[PDB]
This record gives structure tokens, C-alpha cells and sequence, in this order.
């Protein structure tokens, strides 16, 4: 039994935190965080070996282990660092475990490296949180696939040199939608009757709407097996590691905010953390994010975790960010709502810019309602609402 | 007991409702997502030419003598839309405040000025965290002004605004003019991306006839300002909760409307019951203010603009998805302008403070 | 525009306080804390007036208003005035709006008497939010129904002289219900008592071939559903009312005041009591202003409107107790027989009495998805 | 990193509940709630009897030496059916304390005693609102205690207590024997309806030898006391939960298991979260202490003991209706001793407070 970092798991967190400082620059984020930089930013962090740290030997990773990987996460959490982790914790290890020999061999040193880019094409107007709803269609045609649809919220589209695209094959047949027989298909971001337009939200990110008009793709570029690919998008079988919520930027906000109370006077010249209100608030932060941090230590320890402590972990997490947030922004008090780069902004912007950034959590990557049921089914015994 | 508003706020509430939904579509408000100072001169100009600004204001300064019931049904129908436009901050507290404290020479300048819309009064009642009030040394002539104050709603286009202070002889309220020298506002970018500004005030000279009261101005102030930001946070709120309430009838997902899963009309209900209680309180209190001892009231009111405010928020964002945060979508500024109150407000828990410390010094 | 009582509901309010702190003895109510004192003190209520308050003239009532009646159940709720609402509020306006002209003569003027007492009969084992699935059975024999079968939590059945009865006279499960009036004297009825820790006793009830006449029915044969749920409104809004939670939050206020924290300091000066006790006043200050709303609406108010009261003020007195318990210390939880019990152990004991009402009255997450269909528009789940 | 807790700890918890199990029946813990003091002595007997007691225990006192992670599968095992024993007071607090801080003289007689099963030690940590600390009087040769301590566990029943007390050299903690001149019990009536005390010192004469150390007993008494706390607590609850989520899948309505309906699931998972927060906290609470600061883990996790216990018991009563308040089954129980226990601890505020003025007090 052990709730702490082994001697090594601190020596990576060191490494990691420093290395993290000198890659992540004001310079180098001024410019991430603006309409280059990125291509360059992934692809030293791929010539320092860290996209591929987690991957087996066999692939030409470093092997390490889940708890490793925790620590990655956030200590690019803490940096800010735009690591590409769809592409490599979830695209690269679904190639490992299901790709034909040729994509195993083109795909991952190319990702390892840091040159060779995907954005997910999943999402689609009519498939957000029901996802085998999609209605993107691939149609074969000698030894091509010929694919028309569109997909919603395309993220890094527009450094992407492939979309990891999720379509509907045999759409003749008509198979049930329960059967959720789609297939996954690699598309290169030159094929002709491929267009992108930008989508921009309020939370921060950019994102985009991608559009295919008979996009030519070979046989050769499907991931699995055709009409097999359900188990490829969702993890079903766990061939990736669970996708987690850190806690490293409420955290963040939290000591830097109680470390700016601590150095901060009140109308009659009391520190502002000697209030009590304050102290309650921060309490409050502290004693609920220790949960966030332990369930994702275990889950990573556990490396498989129960679908419901991975589900309980995301959906306690994501409404715990919006909870917190709020909590130091209260202490915050005329600073709260001062966006970063605005004259007066304290602590940078950034509790302000993490209560809108968490927006997207509680309803992506598996909204919470669904999360809660799958609780209750896998942990409850519970039957089925709908 | 009877809690049916005045004839004059329903006729005041509906005319301003059917002006805004004309002029603020959705295509409109991106538009204004493009000014360096979100300001709606558009939906200003016909609010001026529709008599919205002077129906509520005192006749000494032009108006039609309506009162605080009326202002807050203009501040709930302007809130249904986001209203870009300083009718809180120039009207009802920067005039209402010349009206009632000031001297007959501010109210006829002034004071008549902003509420015919000419000119564009403010307050500056918050200060930047970890610094002190505003300090006002005396000269011969009348005051020097040194200090900051921020936050300040629609400071950029503000001709003007009301400044508390201490003087030597106590805490007192000001007419500081944006051209005063020793005078500089500083354009801020807050969430709810609005027009607010910071002001400083360098040795800022001021004539004695610029002073509008003493520590009673700021008082009033403070109270007015819970309350008629406690009303536009009940329109901003209400119509969000309506439009999400629409949307989850019309979304659909695993083959039918997201509406119909219990878990999200448990949601949308609990959102109605959070709203039903600001619009209440936020009745008893204005009715309170209006009786002319309050302070308990209105606090109580403005924990429920944080409060609902925070959770309806939310509610709207997570029912809506993508869409709740996609700026090619309304939705979005809903959320923007819910938090960018909540804070303006203290908080909820700044609202609790004082009516805790109330019902510590009062016998039970 | 009046967000406050008017001279004659100040009186009314004045009135009772005074009537019930001379009602509500020590004497007396140290025996309801443990024929006897209860159905003395609803004989007493009744002579005064107070039971036929809200009826129609034409009833032998005084025909007041709904906001007269909130006020009866806050000052009732104020003294622990043991007031048998379904009775007065349910049995006697449905038998007013339903009855045949010889249930009105005999049983609204010992109703209004107080001599003449009512349990509920509606609940059985297998049919609690879902009543129309009740089962037992009305079968016609002659000029009688012949009624076999079983109800749970009928309470106040000790004091009861009848049984105002939910039955199934057809074997769609909503259409096939009457309502009958059974004495508690009839051959073939038993009851055993059910104990709570919530606070009150209940019961269950059996029916074995019990015999009643056919004019014992109220209403038509199985249109008695409508009886049942007030699908008509024949009954005004069931309010929650706020008064024990403001009672609590001034007397632990009171005692915060006067009472030494570490230090000689007031505990009430600690911020974080303060904050506690800001939350129950505001929050308080809604349930009170719903009800305002809903009786003086009816001068018919949205079933939105009453479901959102019950589920706001239900759900906040688990929160309010919570939050006072705190305040409390190492004195929370000690009960009202204790030694060292501060306020009567008042604080500890709605902790658990308020735990029915959630439940109770349409439970809340049905009441939610009434708020959600009527006033929202959202369909069906 | 490993959250896996010991083999021995796997094996007691499983041989507590195998015993709980077939001891409190529905039928057993109707008979204890006739006793005028919820002491369950078969339960008792036979956890003495299966060696429960002696094997967390320290050699010292005659146990076989397994520490506080093995007696926290005890508590948590005991709270799974509310056992009313005094495992925590008795074994787990006061001869820990005897044997971490007393003499050989203490551990030999009073020690020995309790981890055998004979005597019942408590331990008496809070104070009557509005009174002060017990008050020790040096005699010499020993002690004269005047003052009273509320809320003792078992306390009428206990042949002994450590009461901390104020000296002339500071706090310490000192035994006093139920029979000792001045010292009064008085039984208390509880929301838990267990056996609970408040003790009265009236000039109580201790030999120095009563005396089981200064300060630091109270401080490791006050974390030991919260830690055991949760622990029970998250027996009681996860129990609790699991009972309802039972109830759920079987009790229909609308022709289906109530446990169908969304906004039920909705609500029982976060159930499950509150719990799985109150395990893991525990958890690390308990890894800490058992390392030896571990005072803010400790704080984090009665934090969830206390919050979790609010929101769980209540959902426990709420899904079960009319069976959650019915004496008749054992649901009501479970929301009794969840309360209990959450106000023991100061309630969720109590233990955020602590973890704030550390928070407050340490450089960030
Ligand atoms: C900025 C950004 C970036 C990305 C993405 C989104 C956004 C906004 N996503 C997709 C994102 O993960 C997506 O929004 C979700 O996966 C959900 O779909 P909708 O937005 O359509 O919500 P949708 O309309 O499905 O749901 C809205 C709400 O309805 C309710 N609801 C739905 N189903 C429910 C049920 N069964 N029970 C109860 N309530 C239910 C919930 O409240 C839910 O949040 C994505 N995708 C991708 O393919 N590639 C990518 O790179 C990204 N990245
Ligand atoms: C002390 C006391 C006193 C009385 C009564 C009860 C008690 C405990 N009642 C009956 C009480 O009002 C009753 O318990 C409720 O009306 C609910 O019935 P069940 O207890 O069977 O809960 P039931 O098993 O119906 O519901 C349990 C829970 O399941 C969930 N649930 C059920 N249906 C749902 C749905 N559609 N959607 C989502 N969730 C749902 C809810 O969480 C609910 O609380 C009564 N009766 C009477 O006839 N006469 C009387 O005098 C009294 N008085």
C-alpha cells in the first residue's frame, strides 16, 4: 500500500517540470495562444522522445508505466503544453493493436518523431454524444473508398496531415444502428473533395467543421476490420490507457491564489487569507480536488480500472473544475472576471480563463449524464432508464 | 399581499421587450462582438427616441417620474437580450443619484444631460484588490482626487462618473468629467467582454459644486446597484433557461428529443426553481426599496442572481453542448454575461456576508 | 403592488398567535409530546371556529381566503398545532364537490365540529407514487361493496372514526377507482401501529370482507381517480410551509448571540456561522415568498408553480437543518428528552421529521418532471 | 503507487463482517433498541472471542501488533451493520494512547484491559457549548479535575476515560476511573440513539500516575479520532448505498424497478462518487498516519465523511420512501449513525475550517 510518488516517479516529475520550463516560454505560448510554433513545439518534444513514452519497446517507445504517463499529463497540464494526446495515447496504440503491418510501420515513427500530425474526425451535426449516429459514408469502389459526409468540431484540422475519420460502411444494407457497424479510415488531409471552415467557441479553443465530396482513400488505409471499427473508437476492449482528468490546474489556480491572499491586504490591513470566508473557499478547493488527484492515481495504478471509476473520476472532475473555479474566483473578488492581457488581470487571467475553458469537459469525451448511468449499471446493478 | 407589478412596468417591460427583440437578433449581436467598446448605439437611440430613459427618471430632470418598480422591469427586459447600453449605470444610479443628493447646478447639467441620453454617466463604486479608497485632499477652490477605481461599466464612453472618496471630512461621492486633467480611463476585457473600464485619478482637480454628498451617496449607490444588477441577471437568466428549454425539445440524440431524458428535465427543472426564486426575491426587494432596512432584502436578492446565476449558467452551457460554446451561436454570451454579473455582485458569498453581519448585530 | 400582509391579515396572523400560545399549553403540549389530549384539542379548534375556516359559507364555513389559510398553517406550524389537514382540506371540500346530499348533512357539520375524525386510506404496500395500481377490492353485494384487502400508512388510525378509502371496483388501472367511506367500527377492519424515525406513528390497515353501504360511495363508481389526485382543483395548493425553519433559525441566531465561544467571543461572531445562517435566510425567505404567491394567485395558480414549492421547500429543509446542526456544535444532535438539549432539541428533531416530505405528497423527482412538462414544455420521458 | 490494502487487513475485514453478518440481524438490532444503553454485548463477546480486539493491538498491550490500516478494515467492517461497540473508543483510541504515550504502569492494568475485552476504556475530547477546557489543579502529588466534556462514546458503560485537561505546565491528558470521587455520567439521548455520555468532573483527585502525557495525547487523540470516525463512516455509508442501490433494481412502480428511472441512477451515482471519495481519502489519511502533516489528510477525509454522510443518507431515506423511515427495516439506521457521526466530527465546515487555517498559516 502506497499513496505517494516512488523516489523515481519524483525524479520524472522533476525532469518533467523543468524540461517543461524552458520548452514552454512566454515567447512559445504568446504564440500558441494567438491566431510555425506548433509543428515545431511537437516535433521537439517527438526528438526528445516524450510523445512515445508510453508506447511498448516493441514500437519504439520507452515502455513506461500508466503512473508515468499521469505525470506527463500533468506536468504538460502545469506548463501548458499542447501535447497531442489523441494521436498518441488513443490513434498510435489503436494502430499497434490493430493495424496492418505497412501502417504500423509508416504511422508510428512518423508520430513518435513529432512530424506526422491527426486531427479525430468522430463528431458529426446529427452524432455528438450519440456517436453511433454518424452518418459519413464510405462506399467501396475497387480498391478505394469512396467517402462523403462532413464531421463537427475537427480539432487541430488545420495542422493535421491525416483525419482519423470514423464512417459508416455498407450503407446499402441498412444494418441497425444498434449493430454501430462503422469502420475507421486514415485520410489524408490532401485528398481532393477534403475542405475544412474554422469554428471558434467561447470556451477558447478554435476548432472546425471538415467536409468530404467523394474522397478517394484505398482499402489499404482502413484501421481494423470493415464494420469492426465501434471497438477501435470507443476503447472498448482497453487497448489504451484511460483518458484522465487532471488536477493539476485547479491545483495551480489554488496555490496561486492562496499564495497571493497570503501576500495581499483587505480595506483594514489584514491579509486577505486571514478572513475566514477565504480560508473556507480554499478549504473547500483543496479537499475536493485531493479526490480528483487519488482516483486518478488509483486509476493509473490500476493499469483494468472499473468503467465506473473511470466514468466516476471524469464526471466527479469535470464538475468539480466548474465548482472551483468559482471558488477562487469569489476570493479573487474585482480581479475575478479580468481576462488574461487584460490592464488589471491578476495571476495572469488564468482562473478566469480555466472557468471558461472547462466548459467543454462535463458534456465532451462522454457527457456526464451518460457517465452517471454507466455508473450506476457497472457499480449499482442498475437496469437501464431508457 | 399581492405581487402583480405596476400597469406602467408591464407597459414599460413590453415596449422595451419588442424594441430589443427587434434590434437584437442574432446577427446583431455578432456585429457588436466586433467594437472595440461593446456599446449598442443603435438599440440606445431607439430606446432615447421610444421615451424608455426618461419614463423612469424624476421630473426634475426631465423625466416622467416613474420609479424603481419601472426600472427594474426596463433592467429585466433589457437583460433578455444582453442590452449593451448603460441604462443601470447612467439613469438609474448616476442620475438617480444627482437627483437625489445633488445640487439643482449638477442636476440641471448633468443630471438632464444623461437622462435625455445626450450624455453617458457611470459609477465607480470598486476599487483594484489590495488598494485603498480614493483620496481627496482639499484645496482652496475644492478637491484634488488621487487613487484608482475599476470595473467600472461603460468607463471608455462615459462623459462622466460618480466617484467615492475620503475627505477630511469623511467618505464622500464626486463628479469627476472624463476631460478633468489628472484623469485617465483604461479600456479592461473582462468575461462578460462588455464595455468596462479602469480609472485613475491622478491629482484629479475638482471643484467644490462637483461634490454630490456625503457618505449617504455611496450607500444609496451600493444598494440601488445590487438591486438593478440582481434585475438584468433575472433577464439574462429567464431567457437563457427559455432558449435551453427550447433547444431540449428540438435536439436530438439516441433517436429523440435530449428533452425527454429524466435526468436533463431534473436539471431544467431545478434551473426554473432556482430563477422562480430570483425573480421573488428580487420582487420583495425592489418593492422594499421602493417603501423608502432594505439592505437585508436586496442582499438577499443578489445571492440569488449569484446563485442561480452560477448554476443556470451552467445549465444552459452543459444541455447545449457544442453549441453552448460555438460563438456562431447565441447561446454562448448567456453564460458571459450570467458570470460577468455574479462577480460584479461580490458573489454569492459576498451577498451572505451581509446579511450574515445583519443578523449577527440585530437582536434576534 | 404589496409584498406584505394587509391589515386584516396582520389581524388574522395577531389573532392566532395568541389563540394557539393559549391553545398550546405546557400542560398540553408536553401531553401531545408523548378521548385524550389530541382529539380534545381538535374538539376545541373546532368549537372555536378554526376547522371550517376556508370552507364555503354555504358549508357552514367562513369562506376565507387561500392567504388566510397559508396563515393558519403557519401559525399552526409555529405552535406544533396538531391540525388534521387531509381531513378538513381533502375529505371535506371532495364529499362538498362529490357528495350525495345525505354525506353532506351528517359528516361536514361533525367534521367542522371537530367531533368526527378521518384517516386516509390510499397507500398500500405495492402502490406509493404509482397509487393507481392500488388492489383492494369494492365488489358489489346488493345495496353494500364488499371490500377486501390492505392499505399501509394509514396514519393517525387510533384517532380515526373512519377511513376515507381508495378501492378498485373494476379490473385502464386509473379508470377502475372508487372512493368509500368505511367506519372504523365495521366487521372485518383491523389495523397494528408502524413506528417511524422520522417522528409520528403510522399504521397498516386490513379490510376482510368488510361490509359498507352502496351510499357510502363518494362519487360515481370508478370515477373516484379524479377524487383522488384533485384533478379538478376542488382543493386548494398543499403548501410547505417556511415557519419552523425561520422558528429554528431565530432561536439558534438568539443562542448564537448569547452564548461564549472560545475566547469570551459571541459565537455568532465567527464569520463562518454567519455564513450558515445567511444561507437559511435566504433561502427561507423563497419557500415563504412561493407560498405568498401561490395563495394570493388564488384571489387557478400553475400546477408548475405549486410542484416547484413543494420540491424547493422540501429539499431546503434537509439543507437548512443541516446547516443550523452545525451552528449547534456538540449540541446537535442531542433530542428533546435529553439532558443538555438546547432549544427543546427543536433543531434535531425536524432533521428527521422533515424526511417524509420529500417522499411524501408526489415525490419530488415526479414533482420535477411536472415543473418540466408544464412549465418548460418538455416531453414525455 | 498501491491502494490495495493489507492481507491482514483483507482477512480481519472479511472475519468482522462474516460476524456482523450473522450477529446483527434485522431481529438483533430491533432487540438492541430496547436496551437503555446500545451496547451490544453478544457482538461483544464474540469479537473477543475470534481474536478481533488483540490483533490490531500493540505487543505492549498483549495484541499481535497489526496497526492502524488493519484497524481501519475493523471500523469499516463494523459500520457496515452499525455495530454498537466500543472498538474505536475503547481499543483503537484510548489504548492507543495508553500504549503510544503512557507508562508501563498505564499499559500493564488499564491497557491490557481494554484490548482483552474486560474493561471499556472512552475517551471524552469535546466540551458543552459555552464552557471551557476541564480545568487540573496540581495537588500535589497529582490532580484535582473540575469541568464537564459532552457527546463521550459509551460513556455510560465505560469503567475509564482519557479527558484532556489545562495545567499550570500546559494541556495533558489524564485517566480518570468511572468510580473515582467527583466524576459523574450522565446518559445523553442522540440522533444515533447509541450509548453516549456527558461527564461531569467535580474536583476529581487523579495520583500523577493518571497522568498519560501532555499535549501531544490530544493531538494524536483528535486525528486518531477523526481517522476512526471515517472509517465507520464509510462502512455505514457504502452499506448504506449498496442497500439502496438493492432496493432500486427490485422495488417496482410504474411497472418498473424504481431504480429505472434516470433521475434515480443520476442520483445514486453521484452517491457512489461521494462514497468512492470518502474511500480514497480515507485511503490516503490512513496511509499517513500510519507512516508516522498527516493533519490535513486527515482533515480532508472527515471533510467527506461528513459531506458524503449528508448527501448519502439522505438519498438512502429519499429512493427507499416510507421503508427508509419504517423501524420495522433496518434502512432507517443507517441514516441515524451517518448523522451522528457527521456532526462528531464538527460537520463538513468543521473540518474544512481546519484544513483552511493550515492552508492560511503555511506559505503556499
Ligand atoms: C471545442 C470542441 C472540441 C472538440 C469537440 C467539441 C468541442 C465543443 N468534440 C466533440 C465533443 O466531444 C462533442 O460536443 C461531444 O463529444 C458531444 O456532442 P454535442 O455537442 O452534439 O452534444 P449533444 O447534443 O449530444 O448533447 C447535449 C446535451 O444533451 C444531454 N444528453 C445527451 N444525451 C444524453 C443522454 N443519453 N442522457 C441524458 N442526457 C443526455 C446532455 O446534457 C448533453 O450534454 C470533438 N469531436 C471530434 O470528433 N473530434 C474532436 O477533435 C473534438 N474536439
Ligand atoms: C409517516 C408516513 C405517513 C403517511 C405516509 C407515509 C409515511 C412514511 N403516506 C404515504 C406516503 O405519502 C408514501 O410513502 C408516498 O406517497 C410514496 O410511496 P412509497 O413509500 O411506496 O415510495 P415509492 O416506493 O413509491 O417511491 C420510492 C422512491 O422511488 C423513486 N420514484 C418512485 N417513482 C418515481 C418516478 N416516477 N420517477 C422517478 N423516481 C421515482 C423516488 O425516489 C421515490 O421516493 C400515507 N398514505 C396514505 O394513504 N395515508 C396516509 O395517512 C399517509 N401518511
Amino acid at each position: 500500500m502506497r499513496i505517494s510518488y516512488t523516489p523515481q516517479q519524483e525524479e520524472l516529475r522533476r525532469e518533467l517540470r523543468s524540461y517543461f520550463a524552458t520548452l514552454m516560454t512566454p515567447e512559445r505560448r504568446e504564440a500558441l495562444s494567438s491566431v510555425n510554433v506548433y509543428r515545431e513545439t511537437i516535433a521537439q518534444m517527438g526528438r526528445d522522445g516524450w510523445l512515445a513514452l508510453g508506447w511498448p519497446k516493441e514500437y519504439g517507445g520507452q515502455g513506461r508505466s500508466a503512473m508515468d504517463q499521469l505525470i506527463f499529463t500533468d506536468e504538460a497540464a502545469i506548463a501548458g503544453a499542447p501535447v497531442p494526446f489523441l494521436t498518441i495515447n488513443s490513434v498510435a496504440p489503436t494502430i499497434m493493436a490493430y493495424g496492418t503491418d505497412e501502417q504500423k510501420r509508416f504511422f508510428l515513427p512518423r508520430i513518435a518523431a513529432g512530424d506526422l500530425h491527426f486531427s479525430i474526425g468522430y463528431s458529426e451535426p446529427g452524432a455528438g454524444t450519440d456517436l453511433a449516429n454518424l452518418r459519413t459514408t464510405a462506399v467501396r469502389d475497387g480498391d478505394d473508398y469512396v467517402v462523403n459526409g462532413q464531421k463537427m468540431w475537427t480539432s487541430l484540422i488545420q495542422y493535421a496531415d491525416y483525419v482519423w475519420l470514423a464512417v459508416r460502411t455498407n450503407p446499402e444494407s441498412s444494418g441497425a444502428k444498434k449493430h454501430r457497424g462503422i469502420s475507421v479510415l486514415i485520410v489524408p488531409t490532401t485528398a481532393e473533395g477534403f475542405s475544412w471552415t474554422p469554428v471558434h467557441t467561447m470556451a477558447g479553443p478554435d476548432t472546425s467543421a471538415t467536409y468530404y465530396s467523394d474522397v478517394r482513400v484505398p482499402v489499404a488505409n482502413r484501421v481494423g476490420e470493415e464494420n469492426a471499427g465501434w471497438k477501435l473508437v470507443t476503447n472498448q476492449l482497453n487497448h489504451e490507457r484511460v483518458a484522465l482528468v487532471s488536477p493539476a490546474p485547479i491545483f495551480g489556480c489554488l496555490r496561486e491564489v492562496r499564495e497571493w491572499a497570503q501576500n495581499t491586504k483587505d480595506a483594514g490591513g489584514t491579509r486577505l487569507i486571514d478572513s475566514e470566508w477565504v480560508q473556507l473557499n480554499l478549504a473547500r478547493v483543496h479537499a475536493k480536488a485531493e479526490v480528483l488527484k487519488l482516483i486518478n492515481w488509483e486509476l493509473a495504478s490500476s493499469q483494468g480500472p472499473s468503467p465506473a471509476d473511470a466514468s466516476a473520476a471524469k464526471v466527479f472532475g469535470t464538475e468539480l473544475a466548474t465548482e472551483a473555479y468559482r471558488l477562487l474566483m469569489e476570493v479573487l473578488g474585482t480581479a475575478a472576471t479580468l481576462r488574461q492581457n487584460s490592464p488589471g488581470a491578476l495571476l495572469r487571467g488564468r482562473v478566469e480563463r480555466m472557468h471558461r475553458a472547462c466548459l467543454i469537459l462535463t458534456f465532451g469525451g462522454g457527457t456526464n449524464e451518460v457517465q452517471r448511468d454507466i455508473i450506476g449499471m457497472v457499480a449499482l446493478g442498475l437496469p437501464r432508464a431508457n | 399581499m399581492d405581487f402583480t407589478t405596476t400597469e406602467a412596468a408591464q407597459d414599460l417591460g413590453g415596449l422595451v421587450d419588442t424594441i430589443v427583440d427587434a434590434v437584437c437578433t442574432p446577427e446583431h449581436q455578432r456585429e457588436l462582438d466586433k467594437l472595440e467598446q461593446r456599446f449598442d448605439r443603435e438599440l440606445w437611440r431607439k430606446l432615447i427616441d421610444a421615451g424608455i430613459l426618461s419614463s423612469a427618471a424624476p421630473e426634475s430632470l426631465g423625466g416622467d417620474g416613474f420609479g424603481v418598480l419601472e426600472q427594474v422591469a426596463v433592467l429585466v427586459a433589457l437583460g433578455h437580450q444582453l442590452a449593451a447600453v448603460p441604462y443601470l449605470e447612467s439613469v438609474v444610479l448616476a442620475a438617480g443619484a444627482l437627483a437625489r443628493f445633488g445640487s439643482p447646478e449638477l442636476q440641471q447639467g448633468w443630471g438632464v444631460s444623461a437622462v435625455s441620453g445626450d450624455r453617458i454617466l457611470t459609477v465607480a463604486l470598486d476599487g483594484e484588490m489590495g488598494e485603498g479608497p480614493v483620496q481627496a485632499a482639499g484645496t482652496g477652490h475644492g478637491y484634488r482626487l488621487t487613487g484608482t477605481r475599476t470595473q467600472v461599466g461603460y468607463g471608455p464612453v462615459a462623459d462622466a462618473f460618480l466617484v467615492p472618496a475620503e475627505t477630511d471630512s469623511g467618505a464622500a461621492v464626486f463628479l469627476v468629467a472624463a476631460g478633468d486633467p489628472g484623469v485617465a480611463v483604461t479600456a479592461l476585457a473582462t468575461t462578460g467582454l462588455g464595455s468596462v473600464g479602469h480609472l485613475e485619478l491622478n491629482g484629479a482637480k475638482v471643484d467644490a459644486a462637483r461634490r454630490v454628498g456625503g457618505t449617504d451617496v455611496a450607500v444609496w449607490l451600493g444598494t440601488l446597484s445590487t438591486l438593478s444588477r440582481t434585475a438584468f441577471q433575472l433577464g439574462v437568466l429567464e431567457r437563457g433557461l427559455q432558449m435551453t428549454a427550447e433547444y431540449a425539445r428540438t435536439r436530438e440524440q439516441f433517436d429523440r428529443p435530449i428533452g425527454s431524458f429524466q435526468a436533463v428535465g431534473q436539471r431544467l427543472a431545478d434551473g426554473y426553481i432556482d430563477v422562480k426564486g430570483l425573480r421573488l426575491t428580487l420582487t420583495q426587494a425592489a418593492w422594499r426599496v421602493a417603501e423608502d432596512p432594505a439592505d437585508i432584502d436586496v442582499a438577499t436578492a443578489g445571492f440569488w442572481a449569484a446563485e442561480a446565476g452560477h448554476r443556470v449558467a451552467h445549465t444552459i452551457v452543459h444541455v447545449h453542448g457544442g453549441v453552448g460554446v460555438d460563438t456562431d451561436h447565441p447561446v454562448h454570451r448567456y453564460f458571459l454575461a450570467a458570470k460577468q454579473t455574479e462577480f460584479a455582485l461580490g458573489g454569492a458569498t459576498g451577498q451572505l456576508r451581509r446579511i450574515g453581519r445583519e443578523l449577527a448585530e440585530t437582536p434576534a
